[PDB]
RNA sequence: AAUCAAAGUUAUUAUUAAAUAAUAUUGAUUUUGGAUGAAUUUAAUUUUUAAUUAUAUUUUUGAAUUUUAAUUUUAUUAUUUUGAUUUAAUAUUUUUAAAAUAUUAUAUAUUUUAGAUUUAAAUUUGUUGUUUUAUAUUUAGUUUAAUGUUUAUAAAUUGAUAAUUAAUUUGUUUUAUUUUAAAGUUUUUAUGAACUGUGAUUUAUAGUUUAUUAUUUUUAGUUUAAUGUUUAAAUAUUUAACUAGUGAUGGCACAGUUGUUCUAUAUGUACCUAUAAAAAAUAGUAAAAUUAUUUUAAUUAAAUUAAUAAAUAAUUAUUAAACUAAUUUUAUAUUAAUAUUAUGAAAAAUUUAAAAAUUAAUUUUUUUUUCUAAUUUUU
RNA sequence: UAGAUGUUUAAUGUUAAUUAAUUUAUUAUUUUAAUAUUUAAUAUUUGUUUAUACAAAAGUAACUUUUUUUGAAUAUAAAGAAUUAUUAUUAUAAAUAUUAUUUUAAAAAUAUAAAAAUAUUGUUAAUAAAAUUAUCAAGUUUCAAAAGCGUUUAUUAAAUGCGUCGGUCUAAGUAUUAUAUUUAAGAUUAUUCUUGUAUAUAGAUUUUUAUUUUAAUUUUAUUAGUAGCAUAGUAAUUUAUUAACUGAUUAUUAAAGCGUUCCAUAGAAAAUUUUAAAAUUAUAACAAUCUAAAUAAAUAAUAAAUUAAAAUAAAAAUUUUAAAAAAAAAAAAUUAAAAUAGGGCAAGUCCUACUCUCCUUUACAAAGAGAACGUUUAUAUGUAAUUGUAUGUUUGAUUGGGGCAAUACUAUAUCUAUUUAUAUAGAAAAAGAACUAUAUUUAUUGAAAUAAUAAAAGGUUCGAGCAGGUUAACAAGCAUUAAUACUAAAUGUGUUUCAUCGUCUACUUAUUGCUAAAUUAU
């Protein structure tokens, strides 16, 4: 049966993200960019954006809401309670330009690019025009499995 | 959820808008054939015809046989019990008058004076109470 | 008789004969009830 | 067990009693299950 | 609606009774003459005395084989009472649902074939029995369960 | 309807006097006073019961993965009834199971009866020619096999999620098998 | 003293409102075959 | 019971000898000796010394 | 406020001891019932004349 | 001993409801058939999932009613892409949960004791608080339009033709509403033969009297009695009686103006008034109710009639009226128009009647601003 | 003070153009629905000790890994009374398991009775079919009334059942047969006479009685008869008992038994006689089990109480009030200790019944089809027909318009008589006219208890009435009101009544009530 309604939108209330579109319209933050809180708790905190989770739009804010972390830990070693910065959300955190340092809105757009022609979705401020391109990511160099990979020239063979 | 919160999620019958009467319902016809309302405005009696003039004759009064042939008027208790079902049409419009008994001739075409049946060219300046319509000589059903 | 000890009862109970499914089987399918059309009689059987 | 209510006509005349003839209102919407066959 | 009968008024109103009858259906009772079922009859009523071949057989689309696994409106009746009330054959045995989790016919394997006295089945059909058969790579071209990277 | 004449007309030989099926007139469907529950099988108990049921959706959906169903027209039926029809030949030749081993009893433990878990329409024949053809294992005498509903439980939030329901086949090894656990 | 309160009454109603599949099987011209002019 | 009571109906049950002696009343104790715990007179525990010599 | 006949206007909220009546115009007239219960309706009692009207 | 008047704040969590909107719609919640089909069939000239701009006619005299509105022309069966719009509604749960004044031989809370008492509503048909409802707290709890500003105009009459010296208003057309709760019923079709009827269904698991296979009977579940009396039970405990069924708790079979009946108007799923379903039946004709303090003109009546009270007088009421001799320089509620579910008058004065009161009678028929003053005294 | 001669809301309350103290004043004495109290210091609850079968329905709150077979597949512990409750679910089979849920220091009642002298029915409507017992658990007899042995929702001369008999049936069942009934077997007998249904019938009705149905009012012969027998009654006699409203006998005009009567008659219900354990009067006589407290925490009911007592008057009522004047646990006198039955009236509906009311009606008859059968008509209207009426007022009669009775009139008391019967369809077509209705005049028959009912009030049993006991004082059919029958048992009470001074009889018949009459004397 369905729960108590308050514990009904408890289920709301709690996972909010498992509604489709919760992850904001195309994506505008990534890890690092200038950010800084102007809403909720300390305004005027500039710090870089540490990691990104998306599917639910927050992001960790270094230097800013660092909520100290109660590490579990084992027999094996022994549990630390270090802060971390704890995943913020970003309707209230907005860009300042890197080179104008003032409170900028950071939006979409599509440039032809140079040498090729990606015309890559690239972001912009809506003053500066300072041309922001989307952060390219890392393929993990110590990934693979040694024994249970069958080698690409291996696998590609046609 | 708060009028029953459960009698009004699953789904019974919806009413809707109510028809009305004939709006000329309570000039009913045992006075339109008995009675006639005679007189002027702000006194209109409702004069009726003899009690005994058509069963027993032979022998009652000589001059009473005759009391019975003259319009008296009803006696204003029954005045104003008939004339009550008229007056119902627009109550608590202190300026509104009661309905007649008769149709007056001005407010049949009152119907069809109306800004929405100016375009019914038939049924309007009166065509019930016209003359039978005549149609083509070959008319046929 | 006034004393109904109905422990008579609750011997050899009968099978549970789960009238939904008759009740079901007139819906899924045009028929109503078959209604007296025919109604029924004994049928008779192989012994 | 069953009951078709209209009470088996005569084998030659297979239909009387229709449920019009007791002006009887048989809407989809007002009873459900209403609309006759005859129609 | 009784009189859905061939019209004969002043004569005999022919079978007016009797099984074949018209005037009284078609998805009726009173229709045990239909007793033919494409079923085969061991698996309705046990090849022997212990009820042996009772059950619900579901069969392979290809296999000839035919099984009581019916879903028609006119047979879930008894699909269901073969599912949760089972089968109390005469010899004093539960057949095919005797105890908690109802079956469930339509995760079934498929009808491999009909008993027999001698034996038990006889398999008529064994191109329902899979036999998986990829052959094992011994030879050469180790192929590993996913591919490396760049 | 309610008063006047038509009030006691009803003594004036009329059964039937009707209801006042002018005023309900918005017609959209009541719904019956013994509603009816929706067709989901509410239940997750051990006696969760299959419907047997046909559904209209669950043909169509059927169709729209087996061949391009608005779009593409049919396989003739002759090649339908084809042991080449496409999931026929994805399965004589790509098979799809899950034979998972309990470890449990396979631990250092030694057993001449591992036991397994079956998809539920692996019937003990093939169980054999699994083990046979894929492990390489040639050595089963006697199968043992059950039917085991799923296990249940309820999640965080709280809906009952009920893992799917398996059959464990104790299959019987001649000489016994073992697994080394070093610590 | 009915019986059967349980489970399976508690499916069995629920399951059972399962629209069945519909097929218009128009009737079979029996006496009338026509493949056979 | 043809009618409810209030307090000054449930408060008389609170004066007679009967709601005191029952409900509040203090009981005379003194310390145990041995166990150095609460104790009545007349009781003792279930041991040696509390047994032989009655503390 | 509730004009109560045979007692004033009568307030909201006040004494229905002598609405006995006003509970009974408020229904409102019998329909389709001749109005006079008892004495021969005046309307029977006169006679029907030119039997149009 | 006895009283003693007494605590208004949880704390903490976020995108449903309802109407509306005139674009889609072969039956929502697994994978028909899986023999090869016969088994997955709902269709017919009637107010119908089709919903219609008048007051005149005409009519069993009395619940019956008005005809294309522009001929495919738009009144038409409806949502995603503004948490889809709008306006009305607003929560529901988790855990919150508090408090210090009046005697000392007794009527009822005021500090200064004494004075003080219908609890209300109805019902009172003045058989005049007439034996009815209420434990308390909070929430929810009942629909007659109090208004007429310039285009603009109405108004009668015969039975009928007609006649209209016959004298005269108003109105840019005013309509819609009509209490609330409550039956037994009543009709319209769906469900039920697991309880229980009857149909059918079992061909020999204890005792015994008698010559007898018939027949007395062991007889722990059942014609009685106690207990129980919201009980361990919406029928159980103990117990009396009875008990001999080759003819029967039982395959499936009969269903509601009807089945069944060794017939009792009995039962057909724990009141047979079947259940289930769909209505707005009636209930003003002594049922229960009908929500807003501080106000600003009074009263009773009692007759014609009733296959016995919705109707009439008279009263009351809402709205409105004009000053005819009589007097003082007194004093005067008279009316019109509508609204109106009523038959019976304390103490007298008398009058019918075995009245043993009823009946006639006809004058009564109480709403206190506060401080104060006063002429009628349980001698 | 304060407008005035008493019943139709006051609102720019954030300027519904709001923006840090709006201090919101507006809240329905009952209704349901949700909470909270009272009953409640409680009613229930309470876990100390152990006599074995296996099926199927039924469940699935359900854990899992465990070694089923040599079958493919398939699935193996758990109900129903709302519950973990009264509760062996009896499909089977078996017979020695040292299988294992029951608080506790008392006497009242009460459930209950071990034990125990007399007495034996005097108790009571009535003793005797009334648990178990190792003291081994059983009354005998006579008479009168009474059939079958099955079967029933208030459990039986209920209804079955065999035979006989009446009727029907030779193109679906065997006419010593099976339908359709009335009775009841067995044994005696089964009487007199017909006005209607039925049959037969002849265009039909109307007529019309071989047998059958129903009838016999003085049928009344046989037969039993104060009897389940309309009153009269306790029938009059006889017994029987100390006492005979018992019961049995004789006969015998029995309010109107009667031939399907009567006899015969067995376990039944009575009446004797008699015996007898239930603790039957006398009669009272705890052995047993059923604490408090500690714990858990429900129910009816609830306007309030500081009054409640008590006495007296009352006035409409039973008294309850008003007034005066006082002054913890058992029991059931009062409050409503009760439920719910018992009335009767009103409007409403229900259900059943028949010469008179009326349809849907399937039967009968006519006609039409060269009548090949189905339909349609016409005339008919059936209790097979399920519609509606069957009153109102005073109590059972009356219904009209007058008059006399103080220009009062309940029907009071008396009488009169062209004092007139309005409308609508028909009838009379000029001005003139007929018919009929509770005579103000709306409807289309008359009857029932149907276990009648639902929503209301209001009485049979009374602070006041009425008619039939030696003539007259007295049982007691209408003005109130959950008082919810008479009597008995038990248990009281205030009176009042001659000289101290006064009020305890027990029985028989019937349980009606109160007498009769037996015990010396009552
Ligand atoms: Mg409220
Ligand atoms: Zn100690």
């Amino acid at each position: 049966r369905d729960l108590e309604s308050h514990q009904k939108i408890q289920i709301a209330g709690r996972y909010p993200y498992f509604s489709p579109d919760y992850e904001i319209k195309p994506w505008i933050w990534y890890p690092g960019d200038t950010v800084e809180v102007v809403s909720g708790e300390g305004a005027g905190q500039r710090g870089a954006i540490i990691a990104v989770v998306k599917y639910k739009n927050e992001i960790l804010v270094q230097n800013v809401n660092v909520q100290d972390v109660v590490i579990p830990a084992s027999e094996t070693r022994p549990e630390q309670v270090v802060q971390r910065e704890h995943p913020i959300s970003v309707l209230r955190v907005r860009h300042v330009d890197p080179s104008t340092n003032q409170l900028c809105h950071l939006e979409i757009v599509k440039v032809r690019n140079k040498e090729t022609g990606e015309l890559e979705e690239r972001r912009i401020s809506l003053e500066s025009g300072a041309l922001l391109p989307i952060p390219a990511p890392e393929e993990t160099v110590e990934a693979g499995d040694p024994l249970k990979d069958t080698a690409i020239q291996d696998a590609d063979e046609e | 959820p708060k009028a029953g919160c459960e009698e009004i999620t699953r789904q019974g019958r919806r009413v809707v808008l109510k028809p009305q009467e004939y709006f000329a319902q309570h000039r009913m016809q045992v006075w339109q054939m008995r009675f006639k309302e005679m007189g002027p405005p702000f006194s209109r009696v409702w004069v009726a015809l003899g009690g005994k003039m058509r069963r027993r004759r032979i022998g009652r009064q000589i001059d009473v046989k005759d009391m019975r042939y003259y319009w008296r008027p009803i006696e204003p208790q029954y005045q104003r019990l008939y004339m009550s079902r008229l007056r119902i049409k627009d109550h608590s419009n202190k300026r509104v008058q009661p309905m007649r008994l008769r149709a007056t001739n001005n407010d049949i075409g009152q119907a069809s004076s109306l800004k929405e049946w100016e375009r019914s060219s038939d049924r309007k300046y009166g065509a019930a109470l016209a003359p039978p319509k005549k149609r083509d000589f070959e008319f046929r059903v | 008789k006034s004393q109904h000890k109905n422990v008579l009862r609750k011997g050899r109970p009968h099978m549970q004969k789960y009238k939904e499914l008759n009740r079901w089987q007139r819906e899924a399918q045009g028929i109503t009830k078959w209604e007296q059309g025919h109604s029924h009689r004994p049928q008779p059987y192989v012994e | 067990a069953a009951t078709p209510g209209v009470g088996i006509a005569p084998e030659t005349t297979p239909v009387k009693y229709v449920p019009e003839m007791l002006n009887i209102q048989n809407a989809k919407w007002w009873n459900g299950r209403g609309k006759p066959v005859y129609r | 609606v009784f009189h859905n009968a061939p019209s004969v008024y002043p004569f005999t109103k022919p079978f007016h009774d009797t099984p074949y009858d018209q005037d009284r259906g078609r998805f009726d009772k009173t229709k045990n003459i239909l007793r033919e079922n494409k079923w085969p009859a061991w698996m309705d009523h046990g090849a022997d005395g212990t009820g042996f071949g009772i059950g619900l057989n579901r069969t392979h689309p290809l296999s000839k084989l035919r099984g009581n696994l019916r879903r028609n409106p006119s047979e879930i009746p008894r699909v269901l009472n073969m599912m949760i009330q089972g089968v109390w054959h005469k010899s004093g045995n539960k057949l095919y649902f005797r105890g908690g989790k109802p079956p469930n016919p339509s995760t079934h394997p498929y009808l491999t074939g009909e008993p027999c006295p001698v034996y038990g089945w006889k398999v008529t059909d064994p191109g329902v029995i899979r036999e998986f058969n990829l052959p094992q790579p011994e030879d050469k071209t180790r192929y590993k369960p996913y591919v490396a990277l760049q | 309807v309610n008063q006047g004449i038509n009030l006691w007309r009803s003594r004036m030989g009329r059964l039937h006097k009707g209801w006042t099926t002018w005023e309900y007139n918005r017609d959209v469907i009541p719904d019956p006073r013994p509603f009816p529950e929706p067709a989901v099988n509410n239940y997750f108990g051990r006696s969760r019961i299959w419907n047997p049921i046909a559904g209209k959706i669950g043909l169509v959906n059927r169709k729209a993965e087996e061949w391009g169903w608005p779009h593409q027209r049919p396989p003739p039926t002759g090649l339908r009834r084809s042991p080449e029809y496409f999931p026929f030949f994805f399965s004589r030749y790509f098979p799809d199971v899950e034979v998972r081993l309990v470890l449990d009893s396979v631990l250092n433990n030694e057993t001449t009866r591992p036991i397994f878990h079956i998809p539920q329409d692996m019937s003990k024949q093939e169980l054999v020619n699994y083990l046979k053809n894929i492990y390489n294992i040639d050595n089963v005498v006697r199968i043992r096999v059950r039917n085991m509903r799923g296990r249940r439980f309820k999640n965080e939030v709280g809906e009952i999620k009920s893992l799917p329901d398996y059959k464990v086949a104790v299959v019987e090894l001649d000489s016994p098998v073992s697994i080394v656990f070093k610590q | 003293f009915k019986q059967g309160q349980g489970m399976f009454s508690h499916q069995l109603k629920r399951i059972l409102n399962k629209k069945s599949l519909h097929k218009y099987n128009w009737d079979p011209l029996h006496m009338y075959d026509p493949r056979k002019l | 019971p043809k009618r409810k009571k209030n307090p000054m109906q449930l408060r008389r049950k609170t004066y007679g000898l009967h709601f005191k002696e029952r409900y509040l009343k203090l009981e005379e104790w003194y310390f145990c000796p041995l166990c150095a715990e609460p104790k009545k007179q007349g009781e003792w525990c279930r041991r040696e010394d509390c047994r032989q010599i009655k503390p | 406020g509730h004009n109560v006949i045979k007692m004033g206007w009568m307030k909201i909220g006040g004494s229905w001891k002598y609405s006995r009546s006003y509970n009974d115009a408020r229904r409102g007239f019998a329909k389709g019932q001749w109005q006079e219960r008892k004495m021969t309706p005046r309307f029977m009692l006169a006679p029907r004349v030119s039997a149009g009207g």
